DNA sequence: TATAATGGGAGCTGTCACGGATGCAGG
DNA sequence: CCTGCATCCGTGAGTCGAG
């Protein structure tokens, strides 16, 4: 029915954490990456490619996907592999293998618990060029990000450490894919300080703002022209299928034309160029022929050379009915 | 264990630990197996009836 | 990169008549 | 459970011109 009901109801299944809860499952978050530090340092293989083996059987069967990270494939063949390898080892040793397992269970764990916040902070972003489920994806990714950057150590509530990188990503997001024509994100924020400027002048004046009062509110370096030139980047396109009219009848696009394929008059004007062109060229010499037309270009498309020109200025003074083609 | 040094729980002489006053009780359906020294599965596998633990 | 923050928000209301499928009470 | 009728959902609803 309703995609945002129905995330908000998977969000309900989740029961909010207690202190004690949170505080657990960071700890184990934190140990377990120690843990992988430290069997990379017993078995001898990539931090992220034995983080991953294990990552891949906590998660399940159902998900094993080549990342862009690691520098091999990792299918479930490989993730035995490196599982057998892991298993094999001193029990003492072991032990960290467990210890990364109840890690990443923790993870996923308080992940999926925080979930809520995400969509609490992305309804505040609202209708800002983002949908609302997307502003709460990318608010998860930095959810995520929280996650693997938290530390329990601090006694701060993970929601404080959590909202700041929630806000980040869903900031960065409605900056990134809000534009049809892409904007780097620095010029975005010039371009919104400039609008909020602008604000800030038209109320305290009364009126519209011109580029100069911009410019001067702006501070050093900037100008009528960079007020103007900044305004002209930040306009965005319009679409085709604008209804024109009152009824469902025409589009803006219709009364548009092609400015790029050659009506057929132009056609007919690079034939009848090269037309009159072949056969006024009657005066040529063979050799100032090839030479004055491979001068031109007229063949591969790309003292005799003064001779061929001095007869050109001579046959161009003579018909006089070559101008039309000259505009 | 904890946070900073001087919080932690060190016993004093030989005695036995008993747990009191849980935040809470998690009632799982599962089977446990004890065992003493060392376990061939971690945690995450998946295990059919008959696997050795 | 760290006070803590943990389930959205607008809705569009005076047509009309059809084929096809889907469902429920009844013989 | 098979038939029949009630109900829901999707699909249509003139042409050209001008704006
Ligand atoms: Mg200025």
């Amino acid at each position: 029915s309703d995609p945002v009901r129905q995330y908000l109801h998977e969000i309900g299944q989740v029961p909010l954490l207690t202190l004690e809860e949170e505080v657990e499952l960071a700890r184990k978050v934190e140990e377990g990456m120690e843990a992988i530090k430290k069997l990379s340092e017993i078995t001898g293989l990539d931090p992220d490619l034995i983080r991953e083996v294990v990552r891949a059987k906590i998660l399940g069967s159902a998900r094993v996907r080549h990342i862009p990270g690691l520098k091999e494939t990792l299918d479930p063949k490989t993730v035995e592999e490196i599982d057998q390898k892991l298993k094999s080892l001193p029990k003492e040793h072991k032990r960290y293998l467990h210890i990364a397992r109840e890690g990443e269970a923790a993870r996923q764990h308080l992940i999926e618990a925080n979930l809520r916040l995400v969509v609490s902070i992305a309804k505040k972003y609202t209708g800002r060029g983002l949908s609302f489920l997307d502003l709460i994806q990318e608010g998860n990714q930095g959810l995520i990000r929280a996650v693997e950057k938290f530390e329990y150590k601090r006694r701060f509530k993970f929601s404080t450490y959590a909202t700041w990188w929630i806000r980040q990503a869903i900031n960065r997001a409605i900056a990134d894919q809000a534009r049809t024509i892409r904007i780097p994100v620095h010029m975005v924020e010039t371009i919104n300080k400039l609008s909020r400027t602008a604000r800030q002048l038209q109320q305290e004046l009364g009126r519209e703002p011109t580029y100069e009062e911009i410019a001067e509110a702006m501070g050093p370096g900037w100008d009528a022209k960079r007020v103007e030139e900044t305004l002209k980047i930040a306009q965005e396109p319009v679409s085709l299928e604008t209804p024109i009219g009152d009824e469902k009848d025409s589009f803006y696009g219709d009364f548009i034309p092609d400015e790029h394929l050659p009506s057929p008059v132009d056609a007919a004007t690079q034939s009848l160029l090269s037309e009159e062109l072949e056969k006024a060229l009657s005066k040529l010499s063979e050799r100032e022929a090839m030479v004055l037309k491979l001068r031109k270009g007229l063949i591969d498309g790309r003292q005799i050379e003064n001779k061929a020109l001095r007869k050109l200025k001579y046959h161009e003074s003579r018909t006089r009915k070559l101008r039309d083609f000259l505009d | 264990a904890a946070i900073d040094p001087e919080e932690e729980v060190i016993a004093e002489a030989e005695g036995v630990v008993h747990l009191h006053e849980p935040a809470s009780i998690l009632v799982v359906k599962a089977r446990v197996y004890p065992f003493e020294d060392d376990v061939e599965v971690s945690t995450g596998d998946r295990v059919a009836p008959g696997d050795v633990l």
